């Protein structure tokens, strides 16, 4: 996973050289970072099963075929609501595995590499997981430099989407 | 965010906080002569570092004693500390004009301060001539009235803010009386 | 790893206006980011000798010291500086060259049908 | 040898100050900040921080430390249409250091000019500075 | 690459001397505002996708003749190959927002991009005016009061205006 | 030339991606030893003019040969010793220069960059070089954290060489 | 106009301010031999840099025990603060210079300078040899008789203005004696 | 552009080869079956106006929000039912391409590349275009072998949205 | 050959648009600050023959291996061309001002400069060390803070213009480059 630690040492055996000031003072800005950081991972993880309910609603608020249409794609039985419910538990748990490390690496390993090839063999809208976020992203209640470290991984989960 | 001044103050920690433009108008509508106000600090603190300095010294050369071997202004440390002392108890004047009370005055800077400097030896004597010079600089800052430096201003009078100053002092000077 | 993820898009336009070469296409996919966290940080340095012998040079390795001969160039100088030098063997030149992806040669026996 | 003053605390302090003022609230003030530049951006603030000095303050205080008036004037030969004076005071540093003692190596060390600091290497006039001298081909 | 830290050495090492006085204390103002750019170019890339997607519909509704066939961004090859140099100009405008100079824009972007498309045909005058739409989607983004306490950053916007027409005057 | 802020660019841009929250917090460790890395290049100007030669009079204190022996390649004659306030300068003058940027970036190409070759065929050895800023690590007259930012770069540029 | 020089030297900051064309003309009336005083005041700073890095040296090369261990220009931020110390006397005597007058002179930089130097430890008698240089140094440039640099400027004599600064260099002499 | 033609040149142009016996069938079989692929290619675009709308409303009937829903990327609209009418317009003409040449090249080159960043870009789903194409699969109103040739270049468009 | 007035129009033409507006209030304002660029273009080509003294008089002292026999600049026609070639590029950037457009400095003269010099043999970093030291001598210029000339301006600030001329400068050098 890339980290801010784990690419201060990618380069270092870039060149093979030892640590210098150069990677010090990454792992540095990292440190200072993380205390806003992991206030932020408590209080998603706190109010989780509030966050991962609402942004379901969200969607079938929004997009109401997919809670009537037949078909296996779409949350219209018993197993497709519950195959919905855990795809935004997902989508929670690469937030607050990303704001732990201080960087993308949880969810370029687990979510983002390989999405588009399951989206268009399953015939998942892309769109339905923006609106499932886009519910978290203004309704997790965080203020301030907490709120400004959850709005850019939940952003970077967007953009891959978007 | 008066209270929020006041929390850079009250838990005792080191930060920097600011108040912005639309947060300002909030305060200046609450506050009362605000533009005045804050003229009225900023008057003080752009000469905070000279205050200090026409005060010591003017204690210094009408109480000659003081510099003596053996006086509480030798030993460059002790008077690195009276200098340091008289900056304390500036910033402290310069809040309580921003925070229109002396409340914070009162117990963080002159709680405890008269049987804590018996407690040192300091001439209190000399304290009270210290901080008379300070009355008489902050009455000249506001009101535009300093012999050597003017600045510029909106045009009007300051004379409540001059003696609300000068009633500030005198609560710092009956501290150590 | 051909997945939308792994694609290099921009080292992809630069092929096709003929700015690079296939032989600084290939270099730019061993120090691609995706090879590294794929192929490169889940096996050790003797194993990652195996991999860019059989795919680069498209033959097998000749024998276990050769993984042994190798392994201290990408701990020295790098990654970067373990490709230029298999990039600029003979036998990278002399079957492949400066315009040929590579390929496994001699797979496989003319009379017969199982081959390796 | 540039600071071998680190630490030095002679002062005495016996502990008969700690009922009235705690060691955490030691000579700590708010000292309040102002950016007043009449525009719309200008914010007040207020920090609250360790307050120190020096001994040198009487007559030198902070605002005043070490500010003394440069003249930088541009004249040329009856120019006196485009001629001009200026005056600034600001926080001014002097020229760089002393040398070593030296005896006569090479040459002690400099620095001049306006965009850099240059610097060159004269022995004690006359200013070597990689001529190569020792030029000697074995024909 | 250079950023401006990077400047005044080399600007000093053929100079000869070492780095004067008088130039650092405007370097030790910039991080005063080193917080006001991080912010500032978290502005942009949040919205990477919105800004791309948002000014190519706006082009091709008022330039028409690229999206029809025979026109220069019909296929699907190269509709996705419009979009990607859509992309790339926004990554090396803010690669110089954080910098401090354009010198990575204008060195590995900027250097023959008009060239490259006056050997490939695409209107090199139309390009500019996409970019413009995302100068008026980025500058408009980076002032908002939400996510960051008010206060003026005015002069660190006309750095991120002045790379945007930089590459409104590269492409023609 | 390799500044801290300049491969968080360089690791953003071939794996061709935009700066993420990973590289936005290590050039904010690099605008956290900012200002305790920039007392020191400033003030070692401020201090420069004894160092060079109270530097070099640690080297023939030391080694008693160098003014002694008949060669173009020592400080014996007064030819030597103007090459000896040009090229033990360079060695104070690139360790003010990483200061500047926060990191290791402008003697790595300018100083160490093929340095053998030089040493090899002019036999002008580093045990007078590594003496010759030993003398610059303990005098500089430096305390706190601004001496152990200028005693960074100091020591790996002595690692180098040794 | 000469209040327009007042208030940058009254301020106590750092703040930039020039004259066009126009206040030239005032500033050239008011002061008298206008066009003698500014061209002594241009031949001191622009070879300043070299007037302070002779005399402290050449303050070295009469005392060197300051350059020993436990010497005062030991420790090379201290020799730097003898360079700093060097520096602000000759842009503050420029200014008595330029003003006509040791008024700004004696409040600004020679007020308790006597008391600051013998509570830093500053050998004093040591700084009366390198201001006596200065002494000499000036007057070798507003007369141009300097033996290494010669400027070019105007015909006629410049000795009220030589005989000036002596008065205004023996000030500072007897100040820190 | 891969034909049968432009395939059996580029294996004998790997081997150096002579066009032998081997690529003279390869080419023979292209014209054994250019009688039924051009009738097929000739009557998708007679009735390509009855085709293009009959499966655009086919569309609409199936997705009933897309007609329902704002924004920009649905066809609630006028230009938004014309642009999807030009998309199936494209998708038909492009079928008709491929019984000429005999193969899949022309929407290879013209179609499937790059049509993953479109689509997720634009907002557009790729099961819209799998009920528009699964239209004009069994209602082009072709039989025999004429109908084994269209329907063999259709769900290769069906299998590359898949 | 493109104006800035030309700019908006094949702006307004591929879009197919009238001028609205919109992009008219760039240009109205363009007009007002006219004369303080009129008021600056005229002082850059009357002091245009030192400019080109210190062209190459000052990039010489700091390689003087061209004036060495068998330099790049040791006859006395080379040395006549780099006065020469270096007095019509500024030349053409004062061209280029006043329609604000660089595209008249690239199809004249920095389409192709590069590939002619490496055929005549001259370096390209002699020259963009003869580049860069017009670049400062060109900017002092139009702020009117040059040392030994001083000319007649208005007062305000064009530090938005004075980085217009560094814009071109640069792309001087990098078209050597
Ligand atoms: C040697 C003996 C010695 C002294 C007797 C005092 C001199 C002195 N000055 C002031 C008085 C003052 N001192 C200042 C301070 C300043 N004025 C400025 O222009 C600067 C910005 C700033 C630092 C110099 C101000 C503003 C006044 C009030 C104005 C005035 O009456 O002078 C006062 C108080 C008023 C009074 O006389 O009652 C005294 C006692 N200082 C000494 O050292
Ligand atoms: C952000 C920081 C900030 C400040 C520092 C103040 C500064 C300030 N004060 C006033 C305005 C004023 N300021 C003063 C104050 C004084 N006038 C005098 O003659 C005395 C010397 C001095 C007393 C201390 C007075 C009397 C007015 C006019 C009445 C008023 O508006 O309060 C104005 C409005 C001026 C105008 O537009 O006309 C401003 C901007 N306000 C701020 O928002
Ligand atoms: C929270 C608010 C706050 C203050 C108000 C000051 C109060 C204060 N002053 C001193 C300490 C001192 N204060 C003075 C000051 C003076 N003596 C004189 O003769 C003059 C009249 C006057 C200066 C003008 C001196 C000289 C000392 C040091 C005494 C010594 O160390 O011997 C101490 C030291 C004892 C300790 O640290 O516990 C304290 C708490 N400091 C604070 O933290
Ligand atoms: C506005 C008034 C003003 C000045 C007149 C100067 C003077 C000055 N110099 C120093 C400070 C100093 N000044 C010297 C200078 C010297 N020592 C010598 O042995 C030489 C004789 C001489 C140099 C030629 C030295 C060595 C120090 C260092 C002491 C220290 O840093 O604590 C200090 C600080 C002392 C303190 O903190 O109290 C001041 C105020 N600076 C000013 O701001
Ligand atoms: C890793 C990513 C990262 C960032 C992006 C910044 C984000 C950031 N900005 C501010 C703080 C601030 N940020 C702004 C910035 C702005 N206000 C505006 O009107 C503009 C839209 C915008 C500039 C682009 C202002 C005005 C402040 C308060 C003033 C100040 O910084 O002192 C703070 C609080 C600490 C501080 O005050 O410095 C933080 C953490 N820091 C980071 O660590
Ligand atoms: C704007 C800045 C400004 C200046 C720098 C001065 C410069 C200056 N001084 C004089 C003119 C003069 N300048 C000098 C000065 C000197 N002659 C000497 O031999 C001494 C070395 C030196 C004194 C230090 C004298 C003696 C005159 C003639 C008498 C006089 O005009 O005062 C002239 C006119 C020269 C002429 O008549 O052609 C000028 C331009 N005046 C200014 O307005
Ligand atoms: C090692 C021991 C050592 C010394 C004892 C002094 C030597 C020295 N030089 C000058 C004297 C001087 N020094 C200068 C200064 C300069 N001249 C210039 O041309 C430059 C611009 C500038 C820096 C070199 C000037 C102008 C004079 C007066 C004229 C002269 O005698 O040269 C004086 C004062 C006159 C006197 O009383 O003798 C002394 C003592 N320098 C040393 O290094
Ligand atoms: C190497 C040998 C050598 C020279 C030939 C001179 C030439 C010279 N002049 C300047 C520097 C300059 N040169 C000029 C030019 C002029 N000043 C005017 O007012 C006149 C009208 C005009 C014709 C002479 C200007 C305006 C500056 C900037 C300094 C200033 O005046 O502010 C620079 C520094 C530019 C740089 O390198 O970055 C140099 C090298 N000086 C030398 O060291
Ligand atoms: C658009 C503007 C413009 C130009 C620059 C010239 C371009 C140009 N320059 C030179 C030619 C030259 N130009 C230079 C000048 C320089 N070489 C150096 O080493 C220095 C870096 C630099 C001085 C600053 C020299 C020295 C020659 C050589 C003349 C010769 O070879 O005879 C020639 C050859 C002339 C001929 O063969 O007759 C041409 C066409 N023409 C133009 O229209
Ligand atoms: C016949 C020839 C001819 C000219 C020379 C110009 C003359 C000129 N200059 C300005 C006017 C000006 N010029 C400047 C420019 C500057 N001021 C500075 O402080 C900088 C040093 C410099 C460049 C940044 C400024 C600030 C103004 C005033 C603003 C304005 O009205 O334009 C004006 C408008 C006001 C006036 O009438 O004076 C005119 C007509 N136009 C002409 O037709
Ligand atoms: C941690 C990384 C990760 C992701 C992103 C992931 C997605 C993922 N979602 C799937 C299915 C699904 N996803 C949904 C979700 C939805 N349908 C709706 O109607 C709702 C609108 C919507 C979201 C609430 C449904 C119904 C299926 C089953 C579709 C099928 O099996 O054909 C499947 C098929 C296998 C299965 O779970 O049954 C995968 C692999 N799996 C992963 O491991
Ligand atoms: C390293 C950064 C980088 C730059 C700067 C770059 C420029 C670049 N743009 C290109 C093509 C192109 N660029 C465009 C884009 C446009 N044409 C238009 O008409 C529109 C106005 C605009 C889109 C909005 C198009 C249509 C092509 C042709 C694609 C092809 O022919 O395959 C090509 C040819 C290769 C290709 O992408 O197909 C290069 C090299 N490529 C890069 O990798
Ligand atoms: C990239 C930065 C850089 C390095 C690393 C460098 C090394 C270097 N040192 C050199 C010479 C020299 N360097 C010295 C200095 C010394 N030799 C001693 O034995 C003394 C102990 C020590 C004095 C402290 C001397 C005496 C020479 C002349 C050797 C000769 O020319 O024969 C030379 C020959 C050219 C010259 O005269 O300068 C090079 C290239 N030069 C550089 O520009
Ligand atoms: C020849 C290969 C090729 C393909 C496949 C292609 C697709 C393509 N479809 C597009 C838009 C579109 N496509 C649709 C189509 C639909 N939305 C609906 O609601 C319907 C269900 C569905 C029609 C079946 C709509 C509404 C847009 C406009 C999106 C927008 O304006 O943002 C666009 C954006 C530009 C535009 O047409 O305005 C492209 C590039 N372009 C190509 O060159």
């Amino acid at each position: 996973m890339k980290t801010p630690i784990t690419e201060a040492i990618a380069t270092a055996d870039n060149q093979g050289r030892f640590l210098s000031n150069t990677e010090l003072q990454a792992v540095n800005g990292r440190y200072q970072r993380a205390t806003a950081s992991l206030t932020a991972a408590k209080a998603l993880t706190g109010s989780a099963q509030r966050l991962i309910t609402g942004a379901a609603q969200a969607v079938y608020n929004k997009f109401p075929y997919t809670t009537q249409m037949p078909g296996p794609a779409y949350a219209s039985s018993a197993i497709g609501k519950a195959k919905c419910a855990r795809d935004i538990g997902y989508y929670l748990r690469m937030v607050t595995y990303c704001l732990v490390v201080g960087g993308t690496g949880p969810m370029d390993e687990y979510l983002v590499a390989g999405l588009e090839e399951i989206n268009r063999s399953f015939d998942l809208s892309p769109s339905w997981y923006i609106e499932a976020l886009q519910y978290i992203k203004n309704s997790h209640g965080l203020s301030g430099q907490v709120a400004n470290e959850a709005n850019a991984y939940i952003d970077y989960a967007i953009n891959t989407l978007s | 965010m008066l209270d929020a001044f006041s929390r850079v103050v009250v838990n005792s920690d080191a930060k920097a906080a600011y108040v912005g433009g639309s947060d300002l108008q909030a305060l200046k509508s609450f506050i009362a002569d605000g533009n005045k106000r804050l003229d009225a600090v900023n008057s003080i603190v752009s000469n905070a570092s000279c205050m200090v300095s026409d005060a010591v010294s003017g204690m210094i050369c009408e109480n000659p004693g003081l510099i003596s071997p053996g006086g509480n202004c030798y030993t460059n440390r002790r008077m690195a500390a009276c200098l340091r002392d008289g900056e304390i108890i500036l910033r402290y004047v310069s809040y309580a004009l921003l925070a229109g009370d002396a409340s914070v005055l009162e117990d963080r800077c002159l709680n405890g301060l008269k049987e804590t400097y018996i407690a040192l030896g300091v001439p209190t004597n000399s304290s009270i001539r210290a901080v008379s010079i300070m009355k008489a600089q902050a009455v000249a800052f506001i009101t535009n009235t300093a012999t050597e430096r003017k600045m510029s201003f909106a045009a009007g009078d300051c004379t409540s803010l001059a003696s609300e100053v000068a009633s500030y002092f005198d609560r710092v000077g009956a501290a150590i009386s | 790893q051909i997945l939308k993820s792994t694609k290099q898009p921009f080292l992809e336009s630069q092929l096709r206006f003929n700015q690079i070469s296939i032989k600084d296409f290939i270099k730019g996919l061993v120090l691609s980011a995706p090879f590294r966290d794929l192929n490169y940080n889940v096996n050790n340095n003797y194993r990652f000798v195996e991999i860019c012998v059989q795919r680069v040079l498209g033959r097998d390795i000749y024998n276990e010291r050769e993984k042994i001969a190798w392994s201290i160039i990408i701990a020295t100088q790098g990654l970067e500086g373990f490709i230029d030098t298999l990039l600029n063997t003979q036998e990278y030149l002399s079957n492949f060259g400066d315009s040929i992806v590579p390929f496994q040669r001699r797979r496989i026996i003319p009379q017969r049908s199982k081959g390796e | 040898g540039e600071e071998e003053e680190t630490v030095d605390k002679e002062a005495p302090r016996p502990e008969l100050y700690n009922k009235y003022f705690s060691a955490d609230r030691l000579h700590k003030a708010p000292e309040i900040l102002f950016e007043y530049n009449k525009t719309k951006y200008d914010r007040v603030g207020v920090r609250y921080t360790e307050v120190t000095s020096k001994a040198s303050e009487r007559f030198f205080p902070k605002s005043r430390m070490n500010r003394a008036p440069v003249i930088e004037i541009s004249y040329r030969e009856g120019a006196v249409s485009t001629a001009s004076v200026s005056l600034s005071m600001p926080e001014i540093s002097g020229p760089p250091a002393l040398p070593f003692p030296v005896p006569k190596g090479d040459v002690t060390t400099t620095m001049v000019t306006d965009p850099t600091t240059g610097r060159l290497k004269l022995e004690f006039k006359v200013d070597g500075a990689a001529v190569s001298a020792y030029s000697d081909p074995r024909a | 690459m250079l950023d401006a830290f990077a400047k005044v050495v080399a600007q000093a090492d053929a100079r000869g001397e070492f780095l004067s006085n008088t130039q650092i204390d405007a370097l030790s103002k910039m991080v005063k505002e080193g917080n006001q750019r991080l912010d500032i170019v978290n502005k942009v890339t949040s919205n990477a996708s919105a800004i791309v997607t948002n000014s190519a519909r706006a082009l091709f509704a008022e330039q028409p003749q690229l999206i029809q066939p025979g026109g220069n961004a019909y296929t699907s090859r190269r509709m996705a190959a419009c979009l990607r140099d859509m992309e790339i100009v926004l990554r090396y405008v803010s690669y110089a927002m954080i910098a401090g100079d354009s010198s990575v824009l204008d060195d590995r972007c900027l250097n023959g991009l008009r060239e490259t498309y006056q050997a490939l045909g695409t209107p090199g005058s139309s390009v500019a005016v996409a970019i413009q739409k995302m100068k008026d989607a980025s500058v408009a983004l980076a002032n908002d009061t939400t996510g960051t306490p008010i206060g003026d950053c005015s002069s660190l916007v006309a750095e991120l205006a002045g790379y945007f027409d930089r590459a409104a005057v590269s492409v023609v």
